[PDB]
């Protein structure tokens, strides 16, 4: 279980001085899904790559996820998977070189749980609860809804932004209405994880290094898991 | 083919209207461009684009947002046009060693 975060220990939107239209894009309507599909290839020893074509637009034809090391890449690999996650394309690379363009490309991290006996019994879908805080009050509560038995913390993150910027401008094109977020997950074994919502300070925001965090490709169970997004304004 | 196409070439708004203007480009480069014809003078930065799904504020952002949704397309978004914002704007791609530019886009707010 995760210590909980100081304000020390939180991102402020205020010390970034960049575009929060490159954080919204990750997170409005925007990410990588398909339904039993098994890897095609790999880049590195860490990573999968899957053939899933873009439902959105047309940008891409194959998926890149990159997961923490070869050992979790090897627990995937020839297995009959759901994959779901946030996507990036600047530097997003298949060769040593940082800037080359990758047409019909696009790359993401973890996102991956097996397929079989991972659905609900009739295709049904299962609610996870949301409560929002701002500045500690529980303002707003909402449901997040997935196919999974056992879901990706990354896939419920996703679907949680994308909400909050639709109903409280969680991220807009230059900023955000809050000062600091972060959503934390509670399982019901008592553990508890948190990851921080807002850029790190400066002006560039580095989406690569950023979706990273995903790597691990934690999962929880979407019946019991409980979200709760905190956020402070200003 | 022309390198990089705007749309539309003229546009005519009232204050207070959304215009978006359109850059397609066929080079297919990483980096692209909105900018603005000071009158007489040079040209100023208004939004830039590193690849999809990035924008970065140039030296004069404000009024303007920006997408870039796919490699070839980069859009310039008025969300509330105002007079001061009547100007020509010019889109540029490059990469490679190479800077190409659209034709120009008159855009007057009424
Ligand atoms: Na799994
Ligand atoms: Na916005
Ligand atoms: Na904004
Ligand atoms: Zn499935």
């Amino acid at each position: 279980s995760q210590p909980d975060p100081m304000p020390d220990d939180l991102h402020k939107s205020s010390e970034f001085t960049g575009t929060m239209g490159n954080m919204k894009y990750l997170y409005d309507d925007h990410y990588v899904s398909a339904t039993k599909v098994k890897s095609v290839d790999k880049f590195l020893a860490h990573d999968l790559i899957y053939n899933i074509s873009d439902k959105k637009l047309k940008n891409y034809d194959k998926v890149k996820t990159e997961l923490l090391n070869e050992d979790l890449a090897k627990k995937y690999k020839d297995e009959v998977v759901d994959v779901y996650g946030s996507n990036y394309y600047v530097n997003c690379y298949f060769s040593s070189k940082d800037n080359v363009w990758w047409p019909g490309k696009t790359c993401m991290y973890g996102g991956i749980t097996k397929h079989e006996g991972n659905h609900f019994d009739n295709g049904n879908l299962q609610n996870v609860l949301v409560r929002v805080y701002e500045n500690k009050r529980n303002t707003i509560s909402f449901e997040v809804q997935t196919d999974k038995k056992s879901v990706t913390a990354q896939e419920l993150d996703i679907k949680a932004r994308n909400f909050l910027i639709n109903k409280k401008n969680l991220y807009e094109f230059n900023s955000s209405p809050y000062e600091t977020g972060y959503i934390k997950f509670i399982e019901n074994n008592g553990n508890t994880f948190w990851y921080d919502m807002m850029p790190a300070p400066g002006d560039k925001f580095d989406q690569s290094k950023y979706l990273m965090m995903y790597n691990d490709n934690k999962t929880v169970d979407s019946k019991s898991v409980k979200i709760e997004v905190h956020l402070t304004t200003k | 083919e022309a390198a990089v196409t705007q749309s539309p070439r003229n546009k005519v708004a009232v204050t207070g209207e959304k215009v978006t203007l359109s850059c397609q480009q066929t080079n297919n480069h990483n980096n692209m461009y909105w900018y603005r014809q000071d009158t007489g003078h040079g040209l100023r930065l208004i939004h830039y684009s590193y690849g999809v799904g990035n924008t970065e504020k140039g030296d004069i952002p404000d009024g303007y947002e920006a997408s870039r949704p796919s490699q070839e397309q980069f859009s310039l978004i008025l969300e509330s046009a105002t007079p001061s914002q009547t100007s020509v704007y010019f889109c540029a791609s490059g990469g490679g060693g190479t800077l190409y530019f659209g034709a120009g886009t008159r855009l007057s707010v009424l």
